[PDB]
DNA sequence: CCCTTTTTATTCACGGCGAATACCC
DNA sequence: GGGTATTCGCCGTGAAAGGG
RNA sequence: CGUCG
RNA sequence: CGACG
């Protein structure tokens, strides 16, 4: 099974998972503690802010893909948004400092 | 090549030479610049990789490409 | 965008201004029309509707008419983006409590106010009422009152008794309190310290109210007044065809929310009684109980099928929760998934990917590669050429697969090794193509293993894959320095079946001109593979600097070795050919053309090897069979006499001769006896079975069976699954802990019956359920382990310090299990070494250790070398690159920007999964050492030991230490000072049983205090049992004059206490000597390592001396036993207690030490770091570690044990306040002190004591500075209610801090920009 | 879209932390 | 007048559905 | 790691 | 959310 660009979620902007969908792998923790074995500094940026969230950046990343450009945009990932708006529906307050 | 061992050798940091590879491979493909070595249906990496090897691209010597650049671009802006 | 994260309460105008209208209607799904209804849950004039720029109505329909509202009710037009950030707030008419300000262990409003928790929930659940605003009132302000209190409580006092109940009456208390004033009388009565536990609570309490007063939060806020609501968008309701509707449970809860609220809302506009809006107030309490977190409680709630819902909180923590699930694993894209095969036609730096996922995962590259060759003219065009499976982009994707490598992964991932990167080539087929060299590293046989294939998008992913994460790079062992790319099974038989010696063979005798002609000879089939001829070979040296020599000459040699030396390159010996090549000899090899050529040669010589190993092993032809596993012609006579000797043992013992509890003993002794017997006959029959005649006579060589070749050489198997093939497999152990008497008779070649087939099918279920429990086991602490050093990365390269460790191979009693070239490889020395024999400088100080000083290091045989370590640096937030040395992956030093802590808990993790769940004599020749002991001279010419810490070491005649043991207290000497012993001779002798009493001096002994009836008993034998109540007996000694003997130096006159149940045999009134005793008196492996890495308290610790004194008995265990330890010039304010199960070692008339053990049994970590030192808790932790993976065969370097022991200590503790803001009773961390004290003592400034203490695994990793790391660790309910008391301001620092809010982590590229950022602010 | 009454009562290993009774000077 | 050793519980990880 | 509802 | 390898 394989897959490069497909459908995504709706209670989350990550894709799906298993073969009858057509979803892909999962990178677990242990991939993540891997990749900070090695430097992997633009590999885990691309990794899990890329291919997964940044729904403005990813088309943008498929653009230049498309035109011939390897160059990619940091942007915002949806789910540490997802999370604020969740920490924030309880008594708790967090926002970001400049 | 197969490998990178000679490139430590050059540069003993491995950090900074993926770097400057990089961003020779980048003004190659985006902006455009002429390769200073053959290639024999290569890639621009591999190309970058190459140049870093000779000596003829490093960390000091794009930035000073890249300064006299800017000043040929100031002076010719000037006129 | 942001730098750092601020954490706070929630005011109640800040939910006012966060949302944007208020909800009244409790429905959300009309169940008719797709449009949601204008105010609920899934509302359209607050959140927005569904359609972009589309109103419900439906009369916008243009983009030029944003800008303005609706009339018909409200609904302005959005996007899909920002229908996400919009939320809604709910009123409550009753206030009401929080629960993470409840039960967060300790409860906040439990310690804010004077109140016990039982209290706070008698008040909350109505159970009993608080008098407030009493003023001039006998009662307590804080008195619980019952029901019937409450009526004669209102008519008896003559102002208004107001009384409030529930929330608001918390709310007044909270109101009506200060904190200024408070804080200053808590600060008043910090001078009283009556007690230990008040002290500390009490400096909890200020700690607590100062967090309160610095923070711009108020303690009124906990009650909930405001409730905010999730978007509709973050609560998916995909609407689904059947019986039942689906939905979720969150908005079930929120309607029920608000039901309870309407119904409180109806119930106040009719004027009701107290119990009935009290049972209301209380519906409103459990319903935001159910809400915000429920299952805390005794009586959680069930919404359908008995399934407790998921509430906001259960959604975040746990395994299952948003920060493991959803931050730290994300699904990806550009992503396959196949079954490996070998494929040994490939080479190491590539790999075999099909033509289907070759072509599925690079779809975007072949449209940008089509647009950019100008054949296709849209994208749909090359869409539609893509799918429709033409010959026209099959030439394409060789241009884009050709330069382009990609991620190879497997599913359990246990190092850096698990992710790997390839050239892919186009194969043909459904299956990706792993290489068999790099299946060592992987740990994947191709028993239907599934690994997972990545693709990198950026160019610099690409050269960081190409240039860091490529299988050539990675040859070595992240853990030591031993190469990962090893022949496992069928190279080496290859290289073991071409490379064998011969008695007679074809082509035995004649002499070559060289390798090619060998081969030629092989080939031709004129000479055989393994035969003894000459040949000339020309073997290269590069003794010289800037060119290689060359010397000729004539080495009696095998073909097959002569076939292999042109495999071998110019810069290796003939020396590594000629040998047997085993298993090792390979690696051996492999590891000396690493270090003598490098990493270029050392790739293709691999591959050589390789392919000359693959190629060999179909021209061997190695078959397994029924004659290959012979049978000893000998072995039914030994399991005859053995089966005579149990027949007649056990005769003995029918007879009435031994007992059973040593037959059985003796019946298991023999029965070894004749397997071990039995497996030296079989191993005699197969290593000697064949004999080949040269001219006449015959001779004896090695056999060439195929069994035996595949066990010497090491290829497949170990000798023991040999022993248990064809000889007897041996004694099958129950389960439980015992063993049967009777072993398994026939091997596996002959038959078997039941009996034998029962015991086996328990030990493999056993082992079995042991491994399926244990790999969980060591992936839940390799888990815990990676979170405790994911903060180090290397900043410096040179700090400078002038402590360290003392390096020295251990010594456990027998010979040497780790040699000094092992230990000190690759790590820079603290000071210079002191030579014994000339007293000289060897080393500089900041130097490296190569492959070069080491033998100078052993040539000079030193004792212990002062080596800098992790834990002695000086660097603040992270080491430096002199403190670590070589990071065993590569020759040179370790670069600055690596995060070495992953890698070293990855390396400790990886091996965890093979860890299972009387008398003192010498061994060698050699002088002896005495330490930390007074020799006393006896009547018979012998030395007597009085010290108890005393310990014996064995000295060479060059200088050096090879054996050491541990004796304990009361054991005559043997052998002298200076006096060269030999071997299987006796030192020391004693008895475990009676602890001795014997004094050094002589005299004739007189009873003193001795009434028979009170103290002791006298009931053959003639001797009294001791056991006037608080009266001891004493032991004066007369001498010959008649006075009183008085010991020189020590105030203590000569007299001895008798203990307690111990027999005193000789009577008073007898001259007695030195020697004669005058009262006798009677979990390795992965929990044990969790037991060091945790720091736990072990089940019966030992007691340390804190001071150095004399010791004072206070009782004698009337009810408890008090020890007083006072010193000469000092005090001492403290008295500890025996919990009457331990044993009391230390005594009143010997010498007293601090450190000294008087309880037998494992020591508490904490302890020995506050007493003894430092340096002494970090190495007995490293070779107690070292010693369980030593029980098991693995090897890993020192300094990965190290760094977790550092982060270890981190945290730490301030015993003198003085000037500094800190007080006196908390916990902070080390680096804050150190960053601190340096601007303090170099002034004029006072400074603050501070003191180190252990934490484990578990408590430092959740107490840091962040509130990120600590919540996705292992909880998040207690972190995030500390971090919204204290309000803690995070920066992005770590590495797991980067990973959630996705961005650059501090790797080496991360480092520069990091400090490219610095140098830009 | 809303009240009520007769009883659904369902089983780990190991460790950290908080709280009601006590003997002795 | 007054305090910590011992013990015992709570928490951390791997009572509400039926008809009109 | 997958399959099913 | 449960069963299976
Ligand atoms: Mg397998
Ligand atoms: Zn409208
Ligand atoms: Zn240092």
């Amino acid at each position: 099974h394989a897959r490069s660009t497909g459908s995504y979620s709706l209670v989350t902007q990550q894709p799906l998972g298993g073969k009858a969908q057509f979803g892909g792998q999962r990178f677990g923790e242990m991939e993540v503690w891997a990749l900070e074995a090695y430097g992997a500094a633009y590999t885990l940026q691309e990794m899990l802010t890329v291919k997964s969230d940044d729904v403005n950046g990813r088309t943008k990343m498929y653009k230049n893909i498309v035109d011939g450009n390897h160059q990619m945009e940091p942007g915002m990932p949806e789910s540490f948004n997802v999370l604020l708006k969740e920490i924030r529906s309880l008594g708790i307050n967090i926002e970001l400092e400049d | 090549r197969v490998t990178v061992q000679d490139a430590v050798e050059k540069i003993g940091n491995r950090f900074d030479l993926v770097l400057v590879a990089a961003r020779r491979a980048r003004q190659m493909q985006v902006g455009g610049k002429d390769p200073l070595v053959p290639e024999e249906n290569d890639k621009t990496t591999v190309i970058a990789l190459r140049e870093i090897e000779e000596g003829l691209i490093n960390n000091q010597i794009l930035d000073v490409r890249e300064r006299q650049e800017q000043q040929e671009q100031e002076a010719a802006e000037l006129q | 965008e942001f730098d750092a994260i601020k954490i706070a309460l929630a005011s109640p105008d800040m939910i006012r201004s966060w949302s944007f209208g208020e909800v009244k209607k409790p429905e959300t799904i009309n169940y008719r029309t797709f449009k949601p209804e204008r105010d609920g849950l899934f509302c359209a004039r607050i959140f927005g509707p569904v359609k972009d720029y589309e109103c419900l109505c439906g009369k916008y329909k243009r983009l030029k008419h944003r800008g303005v509202i609706c009339e018909k009710c409200g609904v302005e037009v959005t996007q899909t983006k920002v229908r996400r950030e919009r939320m809604g707030h709910i009123e409550l008419a009753s206030p009401t409590a929080h629960i993470w300000f409840l039960k967060s262990l300790p409860s906040r409003i439990g310690l804010l106010l004077d109140m016990p928790l039982r209290d706070i929930e008698r008040v909350l659940y109505f159970e009993s009422y608080v008098v407030i605003e009493g003023g001039m009132t006998n009662l307590e302000r804080q008195q619980i009152l019952t029901e019937e209190q409450y009526l004669d409580a209102l008519e008896e006092f003559g102002d208004e008794f107001d009384a409030k109940m529930g929330a608001e009456a918390i709310q007044a208390l909270l109101k009506s309190m200060d904190l200024e004033q408070e804080c200053e009388q808590l600060r008043e009565e910090l001078n009283e310290t009556n007690s230990e536990t008040k002290r500390k609570k009490l400096t909890k309490r200020i700690k607590l109210l100062e967090a309160f007063v610095q923070s711009g939060n108020k303690p009124e806020w906990m009650i909930l007044t405001v409730l905010p609501v999730l978007p509709p968008d973050l609560r998916p309701l995909v609407p689904l065809d059947g019986g039942r509707f689906a939905t979720s449970d969150l908005n079930d809860l929120y309607r029920r929310v608000i039901n309870r609220n309407n119904r409180l809302k109806r119930l106040l506009d009719l004027a009701a009684p107290d119990i009935i809006v009290r049972n209301e107030k209380r519906m409103l309490q459990e319903a935001v109980d159910a809400l915000l977190d429920n299952g805390r409680r005794g009586r959680a709630i069930t919404g359908s099928n008995k399934r407790p819902l998921k509430s906001l909180a259960d959604m975040i923590k746990g395994k299952q929760g948003r920060f493991r699930q959803n931050l730290l694993g994300k699904r990806v894209d550009y992503s396959g998934r196949s079954v490996i095969t070998v494929g040994p036609y490939l080479r190491l730096h590539q790999c075999g990917l099909p033509k289907k996922m070759a072509l599925e995962l690079f779809k975007p590259f072949i449209y940008g590669k089509l647009e950019l060759r100008g054949l296709a003219t849209t994208i749909k065009a090359a869409k539609k050429m893509v799918e429709r499976e033409e010959a026209v982009v099959w030439d394409i994707l060789d241009e884009v697969i050709r330069e382009h490598p990609v991620l190879l992964n497997r599913a359990p991932t246990l190092h850096r090794l698990g992710i790997q990167a390839f050239e892919p080539v186009l194969i043909e087929g459904k299956a990706i193509q792993l290489h068999p060299l790099v299946c060592a590293a992987y740990n994947a046989d191709f028993d239907g293993d599934q690994m997972a294939v990545h693709v990198p998008l950026t160019l610099e992913a690409q050269l960081e894959a190409r240039a860091l994460m490529m299988s050539t790079n990675n040859i070595l062992s992240p853990a030591n320095g031993e190469p990962i790319i090893v022949p496992s099974q069928d190279v080496v038989l290859g290289l073991y079946y071409m490379t064998r010696d011969c008695v007679n063979a074809k082509g035995e005798g004649m002499v070559l001109t060289g390798p090619k002609e060998a081969e030629r000879l092989y080939r031709s089939g004129l000479a055989s593979l393994h035969a003894r001829v000459k040949v000339r070979i020309t073997e290269y040296e590069k003794d010289a600097n800037g060119e290689l020599v060359a010397k000729t000459s004539l080495k009696d040699t095998t073909v097959g070795r002569a076939i292999l030396w042109m495999i071998v390159p110019k810069g290796l010996p003939y020396s590594i050919v000629n040998q047997a090549l085993g298993k090792k000899a390979i690696s051996k090899m492999l590891n000396t053309c690493y270090r003598i050529l490098g990493l270029k040669p050392t790739v293709i010589f691999a591959d050589q090897i390789m392919y000359t190993g693959f190629a060999y092993a179909a021209r061997s032809g190695a078959s397994v069979g029924i004659d290959d596993m012979v049978i000893p012609e000998k072995k039914h006579e030994i399991i005859s006499e053995a089966e005579a000797e149990v027949a007649e043992i056990q005769e003995q013992f029918q007879s009435g001769l031994v007992t059973a509890g040593e037959r059985y003993n003796k019946v298991i002794d023999i029965w070894a006896a004749a397997n071990d017997r039995v497996s030296k006959a079989m191993m005699d029959n197969l290593q000697t079975e064949t004999v080949i005649n040269r001219d006449g006579q015959e001779e004896k060589q090695v056999s060439f069976n195929s069994i035996y070749m595949m066990a010497d050489s090491g290829a497949r198997g170990s000798a023991a699954q040999i022993r248990q093939l064809a000889g007897m497999r041996g004694l099958m152990a129950k389960p439980d802990g015992s063993i049967i008497e009777t072993p398994i008779t026939a091997n596996f070649r002959e038959g078997l019956n039941v009996l034998q087939y029962f015991i086996s099918t328990h030990g493999a279920r056993k082992g079995l359920a042991d491994t399926a429990l244990k790999t969980a086991n060591s992936g839940y602490l390799t888990r815990r382990l990676v979170d405790v050093a994911q903060d180090l990365v290397v900043t410096e390269d040179d700090c400078g310090t002038h402590e360290g460790i003392m390096m020295t191979p251990v010594i456990e009693g027998g010979d040497v299990k780790e040699p000094l070239r092992d230990r000190v490889l690759g790590r820079v020395t603290a000071e210079d070494v002191l030579k014994p024999g000339t007293a000289d400088i060897l080393v500089p100080r900041n130097t490296l250790l190569h492959e070069q000083w080491c033998d100078l290091l052993e040539e000079n045989s030193v004792d212990a070398v002062k080596v800098r370590s992790v834990v002695s640096c000086d660097t603040d937030f992270g080491v430096c690159a002199h403190c670590y040395g070589r990071d065993l992956a590569r020759g040179h030093i370790i670069n600055k920007g690596e995060a070495i802590g992953v890698i070293a808990a990855q390396s400790i993790g990886e091996p965890g999964t093979q860890l299972t769940m009387s008398s003192i004599q010498v061994k060698n020749k050699g002088s002896i050492k005495l330490s930390n002991v007074k020799s006393v001279v006896n009547s018979s010419g012998k030395l007597v030991i009085t010290s108890r810490n005393t310990e014996l070491k064995l000295i060479d005649e060059f200088g050096r230490t090879k054996e050491s043991y541990k004796v304990p207290y009361g054991a005559v000497l043997a052998k002298g000072d200076g006096e060269q012993v030999a071997g299987g001779e006796t030192v020391a002798n004693w008895d475990p049983h009676t602890m001795p009493v014997i004094t050094e001096v002589s005299g004739f002994v007189r009873f003193t205090d001795m009434i028979d009836g009170q103290t002791i008993t006298r009931q053959g034998l003639s001797s009294l049992v001791v056991l006037g109540k608080d009266l001891r007996p004493a032991l004066k000694i007369v001498d010959a004059q008649g006075n009183d003997v008085l010991i020189p130096g020590t105030d203590m006159p000569a007299q001895y206490f008798l203990p307690g149940k111990a027999i005193v045999q000789l009577e008073d009134g007898v001259q007695i000597s030195s020697g004669d005793t005058l009262a006798r008196i009677p979990t390795g492996g992965l929990p044990r390592v969790a037991d060091l890495f945790e720091a736990r308290r072990p089940k019966e610790p030992a007691i340390l001396a804190e001071i150095s004194g004399i010791v004072s008995f206070g009782k004698e265990t009337k009810g408890k036993r008090r020890l007083v330890i006072t010193p000469v010039d000092g005090s001492d304010p403290y008295e500890e207690m025996i919990p009457k199960w331990r044993q009391l070692n230390v005594f009143e008339g010997e010498r007293v030490e601090r450190g000294d053990v008087i309880s037998d049994g494992p020591e508490a970590p904490h302890d020995i770091l506050r007493l003894r030192g430092v340096h002494a808790v970090t190495r007995y932790i490293v070779n107690e570690v070292q010693d369980v993976y030593r029980l098991q065969g693995v090897k890993i370097n020192d300094k990965h044990i190290e760094v977790i022991v550092r982060q270890m200590l981190r945290k730490a503790t301030i015993v003198n306040a003085g000037s500094s803001d800190f007080l006196e009773g908390e916990q902070v961390e080390y680096s804050r002190v150190k960053i601190a004290n340096r601007e303090l003592e170099a002034n004029g400034k006072v400074g603050a004591t501070y003191s180190r203490d252990l934490l484990g695994i578990t408590k430092a990793s959740l107490a840091t500075e962040s509130f990120i790391s600590a919540a996705s660790f292992q909880e998040t309910t207690r972190v995030l209610t500390e971090a919204a008391v204290a309000g803690k301001r995070d920066e992005l620092r770590g590495l797991k801090e980067n990973v959630i809010v996705g961005r650059l982590i501090p790797a080496g590229t991360g480092y520069a920009y990091h400090q490219d950022r610095m140098r830009r602010r």
